[PDB]
């Protein structure tokens, strides 16, 4: 009201085996629970509840897992439900985050005609991408992802690139930025690679350490700002979010406002969680078939989840960048179960990045008003 | 706001 949901229509099921992914079962030692494909009755109950209860507008985002594994027919059905049951004539936004490997002519057409905003996961040029994003047999995926982008350009699907920043990304910002430029990808989101929740940090070859992230951010900013000066505008979600915070005092990105929200993550059995990073039994709010969205929001579990994020670290209280950074995403402060949050893992990276980039960030903000 | 690992604009 408005309502935004993050739906996993094929649960944690996926066809790849990306090395850093903790959203899909990779092996005997990294298992993730799967509820299978969302049944029609759950999808129907979910869609009608959102249309009945939202005010203003609503948004349905499909992730996972690989959501195309639910099949095109599932999304056909989704659209049919939205047409028939939107009694309030709400504006509806749909979005899909995909590995792109199963995208074909049919998918591209459908996503284009139905105005989906699509996020396509691509870590950079061939070798960088393939290093971590492998298929079930350990083989390469980059060419199949390029094929999806090609189909999206052909059918005029609106899409953003989702790129995970690993230690390797930090060593090759030039290759990554230039690759995306050459492909004319104008909307980029760079996601810090997370180690698995509550594991000791920085133990994997891909692990993004704070010194790596500092190197990544400073260099990325330079390429971006050079483009800005030359009149080539590239949207980088993190920088866009800093600009919003500078001009408006708030950001449209979760994790940049200093406190958590309820993202209404819906697993394929209809179970609901407050954040994509926290699809765990201890944060299971209830089932969307049997509770109103307000009831889910008002649960003690959701209240607790959000309130834990209100704690401000002492360093943050005296930090010059507090009103810009706000302590960052709670997931990067959450070091051990049931313990109080601590200082953001990337605190040092933010400080050093701000010292490097703030003067130019202000220049951009002044120019976009 | 919008989730971290999801497509978003502006
Ligand atoms: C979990 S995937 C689900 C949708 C789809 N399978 C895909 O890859 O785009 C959503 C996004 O999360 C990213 N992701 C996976 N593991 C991550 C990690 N350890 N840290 C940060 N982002 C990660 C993926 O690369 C992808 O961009
Ligand atoms: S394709 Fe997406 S869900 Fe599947 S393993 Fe890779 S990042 Fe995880
Ligand atoms: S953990 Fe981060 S992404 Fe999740 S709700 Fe909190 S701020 Fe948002
Ligand atoms: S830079 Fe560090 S100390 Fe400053 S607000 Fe961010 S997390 Fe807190
Ligand atoms: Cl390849
Ligand atoms: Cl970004």
């Amino acid at each position: 009201p408005p309502l935004s949901l993050l739906i996993k229509p094929a649960s944690s099921g996926c066809n790849l085996k990306c090395t850093y992914c903790f959203y899909h079962s990779l092996s005997d030692n990294r298992n993730v629970k799967s509820y299978g494909i969302m049944r029609d009755e759950v999808l129907e109950s979910m869609v009608k509840r959102v249309l009945n209860e939202a005010n203003g507008h609503c948004s349905f985002a499909f992730q996972g897992g690989e959501p195309t594994l639910a099949g095109l027919e599932f999304f056909e059905k989704l659209m049919e439900l939205q047409r028939k049951h939107n009694y309030k004539n709400l504006k509806i936004y749909n979005s899909l985050q995909t590995n792109g490997t199963l995208i074909d002519e049919s998918w591209a057409k459908f996503l284009s005609e139905n105005k989906f905003l699509v996020g396509l996961s691509m870590d950079g040029p061939k070798e960088i991408h393939n290093l971590n994003r492998k298929d079930c047999c350990g083989l390469d995926t980059f060419s199949k992802v390029e094929r999806a982008a090609e189909l999206f350009k052909k059918y005029k699907v609106e899409f953003n690139i989702l790129c995970v920043v690993t230690s390797n990304t930090a060593r090759h910002v030039n290759k990554v930025y230039k690759y995306f430029k050459e492909k004319d990808f104008k909307f980029l989101q760079f996601i810090n690679c997370l180690d698995p929740l509550y594991e000791e940090k920085g133990k994997y070859n891909y692990s993004l350490k704070p010194k790596d992230y500092t190197k990544f951010l400073k260099n990325l900013f330079d390429f971006w700002y050079e483009d800005f000066l030359n009149g080539n505008r590239v949207s980088i979600r993190y920088f866009d979010g800093l600009l919003e915070t500078i001009l408006l005092g708030k950001s449209s990105s979760c994790g940049m406002n200093g406190t958590c929200t309820c993202q209404f993550v819906v697993e394929s059995d209809g179970s609901v969680y407050p954040c994509d990073f926290y699809v765990l039994d201890k944060w299971r709010l209830g089932n969307i078939q049997d509770m109103t969205m307000k009831e889910l929001f008002e649960t003690n579990k959701n209240h607790e989840f959000i309130k834990l994020s209100f704690k401000v670290h002492e360093e943050c209280k005296k930090c010059k960048w507090f009103r810009l950074c706000k302590g960052g995403c709670r997931r990067c402060r959450d070091s051990k179960e049931d313990s109080a949050l601590e200082l953001n893992y990337y605190c040092q990276s933010y400080k050093e990045f701000f010292e490097y980039a703030f003067p130019r960030l202000i220049n951009v903000a002044n120019n976009i008003k | 706001t919008s989730p971290m690992c999801a497509p978003a604009r502006s």
